[PDB]
């Protein structure tokens, strides 16, 4: 009758929250990038051809994008996966001598590089080696006549030499559960990144995403929906890193316009390097180029936004980076196996009130790289035979403020942030976990047989 | 009606009854980086086998539904059975266990199963 | 008699399903290199408790040989009982099944047990 | 007077028969220096699902206590039941069928559901 | 002279305690899989066999 009881039925719709390990998945499509593993599919199973997204209803949980926790394991996942793409490789470690270094070999008209010499061993172990490279002003430095350098990172750590297959474009990927846990999506458009999410679905593999390596900027990715998406950890805390997410793409198309030339050298018993030869015919610096259209409204959509943000009349002003390090005062990213770095000052640069061609920024052409902060490893990127380009939707950004300042009457807005984390953060704001539990528990009024 | 794998996670528990075997599907479902996939498979039965052995040893056996001869004791949340059953689904009252889900089972395994299944062979000698 | 493991593939179907109780005993019983051993192990139980679900799952709870009531549509070589289960054998039996096996069980959980064993709820509360 | 875990180790097999759900209940219970943990673990459903796998060919299924139809072949150490069960223990009881548990355990699975599951297939059919 | 892998690779000498016999080996099969064995001994490879084991 009415005494109730406790009724047992397994497979219920019931899980918990909580955080462990999924497995990857990579299309099949872009499983054919290869060049000995770009980033990790080995064994790993192929995304379900097309990967079943179920749509709930009446389901409501919390997301974050600062608590949550697979942008920690993601973040380190990137960090190893970048540590054993380079380590059976060729050390350089008599390569920190130093370097004959002097204007490079041109007419003048000032150069930015250096035709620079030394010594080196073969693939004999007695006799040594008369050969000479090309380094960027970033690649030595002047330790203490024709200037001296030795390799930038000899001052601090060892270094290696990348097997050159590998291509560092990121790659699209998928991201599957096993079975016991489920994936869910946040599927709405105004999330202000903390609080009760408005649409949830569940799959067993979700989207694909780039490793995209960008400081400042968001390419390659996801774009939002409707109006552009002003996103914060807390909207009143200025320390915190502050991220965006485009719905207009800007179109980039980088390139390093000089066919490059790659040089054969033994220096074994089987080591060898790859170093850059002489560049082929007339002298053109890396740079990025842009399109004046979708710029200028991503003017006006984002600020629109901002007046949403904090007052309806006030004065917002953007400026450049004073400075730190080149990651987070130009833009950093790699562009064909090398990494450009542009001066973001033409961008950063504006005012705002309450009411047929194309751009470009310089970049800087960088091969050694000491990133993700893994105390202890820099290396060297092989050089890029060919002409180089590289295209992507501009999709995201990181910048900060100033403070108190005088109240109501103006504001500044500046580049920067860095750290790789606040860039994962730009799509798993959308992306948490959880695990089933099928014996769930009700009274009714019933009862077994004895 | 048939809504898919976890269509029905938040309507009356009555329409929740429903679906007792899509979830029951997907708790399962079948060098280096191998180990991506080899930890991942390992925890698909970790999430079965916990019901496997609980079911096991109660009046359960089998899985699905399954009656147990607990009172509702009503220190424990006491309520309506429209209350449960009627006005409320998986999580509404899921979350009303909670305060003694840690409490009702010193009984299904441990008071139920513990003797009703030695009465199995004092009447079982005939 | 107790002769061996499988000798009744080119034997009739009784013949075959006669020893029950003979192939369910040696299947689990009680660096690297070390690591292809590990990864066939685990991938033999999560397979394995995917059965123990799914005799759960249905109504048979049970283990061993259950029966259905499920039409084995004609289309499904038709014999008799005794041309099929009284006659043939799993190599000559076998060879006439295989193509439509997939939409035997298109079934075997869907609109029966999942909605079977509510039937015993939505009864079972009023 | 609760005991604890094999609590009822020198005690008589009646009594040591009780807590049937205290030593299977915690048979399943629910980079380097880590090697340890995901080594051992690999254990302990292999010494718990031999007994979810022995349990379902015999006349058991459902946990605990279930019995069997077999003769209890009098060439084994026969004693009179008011000298087994009113006096002897779960831990003397083992140590005699040592000698011959090799030849003893041939019998449940191979005589009894080998026919006794098949008396039900000379059941259940016309 | 030289050593013959100077203008090519590197190299490895192996440890002299390492013996190198052949030494014999099962392959093996867990719960699920399995390797067939047709037991003819006139076997040219390709049919079915008439006494598979």
């Amino acid at each position: 009758a009415e005494n109730l009881w406790v009724t047992v039925y397994y497979g219920v719709p019931v899980w918990k929250d909580a955080e462990t390990t999924l497995f990857c998945a990579s299309d099949a499509k872009a499983y054919e990038t290869e060049k000995h593993n770009v980033w990790a599919t080995h064994a790993c199973v192929p995304t379900d051809p097309n990967p079943q997204e179920i749509h709930l209803e009446n389901v409501t949980e919390e997301f974050n994008m600062w608590k949550n926790n697979m942008v920690e394991q993601m973040h380190t996942d990137i960090i190893s996966l970048w540590d054993q793409s380079l380590k059976p490789c060729v050390k350089l470690t008599p390569l920190c001598v130093t370097l004959q270094c002097t204007n490079v070999t041109n007419n003048i008209t000032d150069g930015e590089l250096k035709n620079c010499s030394f010594n080196m061993t073969t693939e004999l172990r007695d006799k040594k080696q008369k050969v000479y490279s090309l380094f960027y002003r970033l690649d030595v430095v002047q330790i203490n006549s024709n200037k001296e350098y030795r390799l930038i990172n000899c001052n601090t750590s060892a270094i290696t030499q990348a097997c050159p297959k590998v291509s560092f474009e990121p790659i699209p990927i998928h991201y599957c559960a096993p079975a016991g846990f489920a994936i869910l999506k946040c599927k709405d458009k105004k999330f202000n990144g903390t609080g009760p999410c408005p649409s949830v679905s569940t799959v067993q593999c979700t989207h694909g995403i780039k490793p995209v390596v960008s400081t400042q900027l968001l390419l390659n990715g996801s774009l939002a929906e409707e109006e552009v998406m002003i996103r914060s950890e807390n909207i009143t805390n200025n320390a915190k890193n502050i991220l965006v997410q485009f719905n207009t793409p800007v179109q980039i198309n980088c390139t390093r316009p000089n066919n490059n030339t790659r040089k054969s050298i033994r220096i074994g018993p089987g080591q060898a390097f790859y170093a850059t030869g002489d560049i082929i015919g007339d002298i053109r610096q890396a740079h990025c180029n842009v399109s004046k259209a979708t710029w200028n409204e991503t003017l006006g959509k984002v600020v629109k936004q901002l007046r949403k943000h904090f007052g309806n009349n006030t004065i917002i002003r953007f400026a450049n980076s004073s400075g730190g390090d080149l990651e987070v005062t130009t833009h950093s990213f790699n562009c064909g196996g090398e990494f450009f770095y542009c001066n973001t000052s033409g961008l950063f640069n504006s005012t705002w009130i309450s009411n047929n061609d194309s751009i470009t920024l310089p970049c800087r052409i960088k091969q050694i790289i000491n990133m993700w902060q893994r105390i202890g490893q820099a290396m060297y990127a092989p050089p890029i035979q060919g002409v180089i380009r590289c295209v992507s939707n501009i999709t995201g950004l990181i910048l900060t403020r100033d403070g108190g300042s005088t109240n109501s009457t103006t504001e500044t807005f500046r580049p920067g942030g860095g750290d790789m984390r606040d860039n994962w953060r730009s799509e798993l704001y959308k992306y948490k976990v959880v695990k089933i539990e099928p014996l769930g528990v009700a009274p009714t009024r019933c009862k077994r047989r004895v | 009606v048939f809504l898919g794998f976890l269509g029905a996670a938040g309507s009356t528990m009555g329409a929740a009854s429903m679906t007792l075997t899509v979830q029951a599907r997907n708790l399962l479902s079948g060098t280096v980086w191998g180990i991506k996939q080899l930890q991942a498979r390992v925890l698909a039965v970790e999430r079965y086998l916990r019901d496997q052995q609980l079911l096991g040893i109660w009046g359960c056996s089998g899985k699905l539904i399954c009656c147990t001869n607990v009172p509702w004791n009503s220190s424990w949340s006491n309520r309506n059975l429209s209350e449960i059953w009627d006005n409320m689904t998986w999580l509404q009252w899921d979350k009303e266990i909670s305060n003694y889900t840690q409490i009702i089972y010193g009984l299904l395994e441990e008071s139920q199963n513990q003797q009703e299944k030695n009465e199995q062979d004092l009447l079982a000698l005939d």
